[PDB]
RNA sequence: GCCCGUCGCUAGUACCGAUUGAAUGGCUUAGUGAGGCCUCAGGAUCUGCGGAGAAUUUGGACAAACUUGGUCAUUUAGAGGAACUAAAAGUCGUAACAAGGUUUCCGUAGGUGAACCUGCGGAAGGAUCAUU
RNA sequence: ACCCACUCGGCACCUUACGAGAAAUCAAAGUCUUUGGGUUCUGGGGGGAGUAUGGUCGCAAGGCUGAAACUUAAAGGAAUUG
RNA sequence: UAUCUGGUUGAUCCUGCCAGUAGUCAUAUGCUUGUCUCAAAGAUUAAGCCAUGCAUGUCUAAGUAUAAGCAAUACAGUGAAACUGCGAAUGGCUCAUUAAAUCAGUUAUCGUUUAUUUGAUAGUUCCCUACAUGGUAUAACUGUGGUAAUUCUAGAGCUAAUACAUGCUUAAAAUCUCAGAUGUAUUUAUUAGAUUGAUGAUUCAUAAUAACUUUUCGAAUCGCAUGGCCUUGUGCUGGCGAUGGUUCAUUCAAAUUUCUGCCCUAUCAACUUUCGAUGGUAGGAUAGUGGCCUACCAUGGUUUCAACGGGUAACGGGGAAUAAGGGUUCGAUUCCGGAGAGGGAGCCUGAGAAACGGCUACCACAUCCAAGGAAGGCAGCAGGCGCGCAAAUUACCCAAUCCUAAUUCAGGGAGGUAGUGACAAUAAAUAACGAUACAUGUAAUUGGAAUGAGUACAAUGUAAAUACCUUAACGAGGAACAAUUGGAGGGCAAGUCUGGUGCCAGCAGCCGCGGUAAUUCCAGCUCCAAUAGCGUAUAUUAAAGUUGUUGCAGUUAAAAAGCUCGUAGUUGAACUUUGGGCCCGGUUGCAACGGGGCCUUUCCUUUACUUUGAAAAAAUUAGAGUGUUCAAAGCAGGCGUAUUGCUCGAAUAUAUUAGCAUGGAAUAAUAGAAUAGGACG
RNA sequence: AAGAAAAUGUUUU
RNA sequence: CUCUUAAGGUAGCCAAAUGCCUCGUCAUCUAAUUAGUGACGCGCAUGAAUGGAUUAACGAGAUUCCCACUGUCCCUAUCUA
């Protein structure tokens, strides 16, 4: 209505923040960036309700006005930048990394790692197509495009990002039997092995997926992230792998503990 | 200003719509340009998203392609002849998208006698090489011993400011001939 | 705005205000547990009509139906911690035959009688209500308090309060400052 | 016993109603038409044969607004008229309920203080399930 | 033409009602709380009222369509005893 | 949470409504009102009118500082003013319009625009400055003024830029034309983009050719650190950034868009079409598709499967109340979408507005005035008037939630805090226990305890408070620190008690009660019901199988059309692979039940329907866990400690319309070869 | 075979 | 119930070209109306082929209002034969 809305009420926040209702009438809106609006998670949710380390908005901007965290190896001191799946987090005060990958649940876990591969992050291949004066380049599900891809490179697969020189290392192809993450939908956070691709032409392509307990779901094919091969991730997985317990098997889960 | 809104011209039922929503921008129109002839003057109009549209009013020159072949050469417009949609545009010499109109033809005859040179209507061997292929038609040379040549006008004055174009040939020059000789 | 504040009612009026034989029956149980009103054995019949329609809801799907188990042994669960449920009778057919005599008998203000930390049910009502009884480390002033069956054992006066605890009382301070008059000095 | 209508008393509610009644809004015919916008120009005076150019101005399209006529929707005043309803104990008769004292009722038509009466056809819901 | 037997179709009738129904009664008014063969029309307490209004048909008488305000605790069906 | 009861009668069984009964985050009103938690609140009528005040401004190290402002060899800090930039298009409010419109779900952009964010991306420009151009420039400021008055401005004198306007340097390699041309941007034409990238699909991406531009871009910008080499000179190189910039991609978006779905009405049956209605061609216009508009043409387009018209005390949805099932009703209002800012219309700026705390005009209101003129828009927050049955403070604050800006700092009536507040919801004081006297109870026979309602030191809580939580002291005896609201014939729990009145007064939802022995009025006493609440009115839901699809009734209670025909609609006989067998194989405990495959003459059009899957925002609903002291709630929280901390969660189901994908092929429909114009090879 | 006239009754128990 | 001489003005209609009183009363039309129209009706003295009521069309008939129009007027002036 008239331009772009700046402000999100509550209770229309995505979800997946698990932001208090009664806390105030607004949640920090995403600003525009790399992944979405509905598909990212804002610096100041992650530090203040994800990690606690500052207890509100004021002392979240505090954090990022001295430089400590860091999105993708880059300093990002926007309170609500937009950091998405796969994006690595880096505080270098209290020295530890993040990814940001789904939990089990759908939520952005926190999910520490090493520097040794925070180093670099892995990008879905959104488009392969070719740029100005003949330049073939591959846009990512975070908006990067980088030039020069392999010629092998086609959509839905992955690539590893250096992240530091912002380059192509290394491939993974969409294809029956490799691992994926599922970025969406109602099996978000489950990893598993592709099966069968329906195509669907004009339509919407289809996906079956059989997690290691060989439970089997399809899903489309806009919210399945290539993550690797069977039982070789390029990421460190989070503490529940994608195996989507029943409530049941939860509950036995939890009442182990006695 | 003008709507390019269809809640006004009432649904396929017949049904008059009601009135909601008082006239928004984004669904504006404009004035037509009205294209004359002579003494350019281009106007700039802020459109959309801050992008610029050129209004050409009263243009005298423009670009225009022979497409046999690919010169598009500068040449001015001498008048309009036929229009398809509005014989008062013929009347008025208002240039305009599809419009056919006469060029001055002489950049083309010096381009054809500097390039093949072969008396078209009245370095040494490069004629030598392309010879065999200076036959044109007889219905394109014969403009030239009038130095009036039909064209087409293909840019849209209105909206770009250019009044680009080519020269009619083969079928399409034949049908403009036969409506010219109908309507004349 | 910010989001709304959800609240629902806890009871339910009964559907003939004239019974007879209901309003004896809810007199006998609110002279038998001490009650204030009506409203709490409505909010007693409230609960227990929840439960039943849970249940009944439960035990029309199949038997071994992962919801119906789920919600089932949870049903269960919840009734065998707060006392109402008997450990023999956990198969959810035992919880449809419920009434309002077990939630009455599980309160706090029943259970204080029970212990004997009270010479009748109202003076229970007294008492937790004059902050004299402490379920753990916690002063509870709440008559309706359906005990886990784990603080039954723990129920004893407070550390404040002074029938259990050391202090020596608002009205027996008064009367013994008189009395150091009242005695000649 | 019960009961029907006219006619009297009182109260209330709608309806009709001269006023070429009134008002409001939508749509619409024919007119007038501000204003900004595009455009034909125009050229204060600020300028270095050129440029920027205010007032002013042509023709357009968009059109507020007003007048007139029509239509619809809604509301509303009105001399007066004519019904209906209600209301402890009014007048006139006694039409119906019994074969209600002329069986009742329907349709139709006429008459008539009032219920009603009468003609023609019909029904039994009749006072006859019945005369080999 | 008649008599006997049988049959299809018809106007009906007698008995009993398994059944139905408030009952009177009903071979349908049955096969309906064990509620579904197909389908059309109509009713939703009594009045106001088949009135007002609009429409339409009619020469007219009128017909078809057709309210509301307001009013009212009954009106009504069948049967029982007087 | 599958329930009824009173009222037609002398009695009966019905029909049938009236009445009762219960709920309502459902309004209002009466009486009453002690505590804690939570908190709806000028929607209904008047999208009626508004005094006053506030609600939008914004500066970093990093655009412009000579304030004649403050401070201890160009400025260097801070920095009012102003120029520049950005924002002011978000938010907040309201529900007036609006009925295929909005909206919801589902689509599309191979039909477009997109500030910003993020990522990528620019060696090509010149026909005597680049060790850096101009005022074609001015604000602030100084000074001189006009007006009664406005956030009015004139004249005069300076001065800058990331304002405005100009304008070079980057070779090298490199192909065409006859030395020049070749970056990118625009426009046209042409070529390739194969069977040398992508798509289901393209005139797609992209490239190439020839040209074309009232010139688009290709930093004359800013901060901080100074380094390396060095002919140590006005040397050459060189760091991290800020800001800006073309195109592309991305993100925030927007605009159009597919399919299906809206309440009542025929006392609306034809509507649209001259003035665009439906389509075609061309054009114009637009950001772009499109009758969006124009010209010519064709005569189309919708409709009983309800068009069109009319009404709506209609914004749509998520949802709410009630609900055995099926339903009925509500949804101005916390979230989403739309629309509006007194009514219209027009437009500027801007990426984005047809903006209204922007402008212009008319209309209607309406304000100052010195009469010349000038100025307006509370359906933002308070507040006032009015209207009404019907709704609160002209309070405090940016501390939280977030938003904006040049931005950690400023601003924010957004928002939060408190005030008012029996909207509604949670919890639950008004007593408990002994001793005397009599028959577990009894009463003005008495005692020791208990405590909060308040009051208040303090502390905490808070942005500062208030209050809650916690507590020093005080603070019960007819504990007067005194509970009410309705009733006592029936329905319906509770009086054949007393006085009063005497068909009066009055009660009574309904039936009825009152006519001098009133269980019904007016009272006293006593009792009943609910109880910090209770009553009344209205609406609505269940009851109502009194709207009936489930599931009503139509001989006589209301209702079968006088009769037949007949189109739409609804419905419509049976029949086409059935049955043997051999297997493999999952689930329950060899049996049962499911599934898949082979033969058996067989092998693996169009629909409806049904299965399954993805989908249908959150909140709300059901529901798991979790001692907010319990509870409504909330999504918290839990674990042993003298740590330099470990850890479980914020599940799960549901919307069965429409669309998508998928298995089945019973049921129901549809089509085949008949003048063979048939099938197969 | 058949057999003239006959109107009315206040309201609440 | 009567009596004057039989009946006792029905349906209609009206201050009507029929109403004295009368410029009736009420409404409307106007600034103002003995006018007009619509009502009312114990109507001096309305009324049924001495025809009553109403009526489309028609009228050099009588009447009121409105639009247009105008020297009818305000207020006269001028020209031609
Ligand atoms: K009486
Ligand atoms: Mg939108
Ligand atoms: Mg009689
Ligand atoms: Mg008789
Ligand atoms: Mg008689
Ligand atoms: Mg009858
Ligand atoms: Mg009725
Ligand atoms: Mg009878
Ligand atoms: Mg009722
Ligand atoms: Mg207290
Ligand atoms: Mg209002
Ligand atoms: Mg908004
Ligand atoms: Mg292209
Ligand atoms: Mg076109
Ligand atoms: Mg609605
Ligand atoms: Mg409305
Ligand atoms: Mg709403
Ligand atoms: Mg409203
Ligand atoms: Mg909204
Ligand atoms: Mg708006
Ligand atoms: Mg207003
Ligand atoms: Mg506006
Ligand atoms: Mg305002
Ligand atoms: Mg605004
Ligand atoms: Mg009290
Ligand atoms: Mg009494
Ligand atoms: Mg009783
Ligand atoms: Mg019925
Ligand atoms: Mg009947
Ligand atoms: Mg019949
Ligand atoms: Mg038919
Ligand atoms: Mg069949
Ligand atoms: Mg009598
Ligand atoms: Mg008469
Ligand atoms: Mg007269
Ligand atoms: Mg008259
Ligand atoms: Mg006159
Ligand atoms: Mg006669
Ligand atoms: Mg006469
Ligand atoms: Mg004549």
């Amino acid at each position: 209505a008239r331009g772009p809305k700046k402000h999100l009420k509550r209770l229309a926040a995505p979800h997946h923040w698990l932001l208090d209702k009664l806390s105030g009438c607004y949640a920090p809106r995403p600003s525009a960036g790399p992944h979405k609006l509905r598909e990212s998670l804002p610096l100041i949710v992650f530090l203040r309700n994800r990690l606690k380390y500052a207890l509100n908005g004021r002392e979240v901007k505090a954090i990022l006005m001295q430089r400590h965290v860091k999105v993708d190896g880059k300093v990002r001191t926007d309170t609500t930048y937009p950091a998405g799946f796969m994006d690595v987090i880096t505080l270098d005060a209290t020295n530890e990394n993040f990814r940001l990958v789904y939990d089990v649940k759908g939520r952005f876990a926190v999910h520490r790692i090493t520097d040794e591969e925070a180093s670099y992050k892995l990008g879905k291949v959104k488009k392969v197509q070719l740029g100005k004066k003949g330049v073939p380049y591959v846009v990512t599900h975070d908006g990067r495009t980088i030039r020069y891809p392999d010629p092998n490179i086609k959509v839905n697969d992955t690539v590893k990002i250096d992240l530091a020189s912002g380059k192509i290392t290394d491939f993974i192809k969409f294809d029956a039997g490799k691992l994926v993450y599922v970025t969406g939908g109602r099996n978000l956070g489950r990893i598993g092995t592709i099966v069968h691709k329906e195509r669907h032409d004009g339509g919407f392509d289809l996906v079956h997926i059989k997690d290691s307990l060989d439970n089997t779901f399809v899903t489309r094919l806009n919210n399945v992230f290539v993550i690797g091969e069977q039982g070789k991730p390029y990421i460190s997985l989070p503490k529940g792998k994608g195996i989507k317990l029943s409530i049941a098997e939860e509950r036995d889960r939890r009442r182990a503990q006695q | 200003g003008i709507s390019r809104d269809s809640r006004h011209k009432r649904s396929a039922t017949g049904a008059k719509r009601a009135q909601f929503r008082k006239k928004r921008k984004f669904e504006l129109g404009r004035q037509p340009a009205n294209t004359k002839i002579g003494a350019k003057r281009i106007h700039s109009v802020r459109t959309r998203g801050g992008n610029k549209k050129y209004r050409a009013l009263r243009i005298e020159t423009g670009n225009f392609s022979w497409a046999s072949e690919g010169i598009s050469k500068k040449t001015r417009i001498a008048g309009v002849v036929y229009h398809p949609s509005n014989n008062e545009l013929v009347r008025t010499n208002t240039l305009t998208k599809a419009a056919i109109v006469q060029i001055d033809a002489t950049p083309f005859r010096q381009w054809f006698e500097a390039h093949y040179g072969q008396t078209l209507g009245k370095a040494e061997r490069k004629w030598a090489a392309r010879a065999a292929s200076a036959k044109i038609e007889s219905s394109v040379e014969s403009q030239f011993s009038a130095g009036r040549l039909y064209a087409c006008i293909s840019s849209r004055p209105g909206q770009s400011g250019r009044c680009d174009g080519y020269i009619l040939e083969g079928e399409e020059l034949a049908f403009y001939l036969r409506r010219l000789t109908a309507k004349k | 705005p910010r989001a709304p504040r959800t609240y629902s009612k806890t009871y339910s009026t009964p559907k003939r205000p004239y019974e007879s034989s209901r309003l004896d029956a809810e007199l006998k149980l609110a002279g038998e547990f001490g009650l204030k009103n009506k409203k709490e054995i409505y909010r007693i019949s409230f609960q227990l009509s929840k439960i039943r329609r849970a249940a009944r809801d439960l035990l029309t799907r199949d038997e071994k139906d992962p919801k119906r188990l789920f919600e089932g042994n949870a049903l269960i669960r919840r009734l065998v911690r707060v006392g109402v449920l008997s450990e023999d009778k956990k198969k959810l057919d035992y919880v449809l035959a419920l009434k309002v005599e077990d939630f009455l008998e599980r309160r706090l203000q029943t259970q204080v009688y029970k212990l004997g930390l009270a010479k009748s049910v109202h003076h229970a009502r007294v008492l937790i209500t004059q902050r004299h009884i402490a379920v753990g480390k916690q002063i509870v002033n709440i008559p309706s308090f359906m005990v886990r069956l784990d603080s039954e054992k723990h129920i004893d006066f407070a550390p404040t309060s002074p029938f259990g605890g050391a202090r020596p009382g608002r009205v027996a301070r008064r009367n013994a400052a008189r009395k150091a008059e009242a005695s000649g000095e």
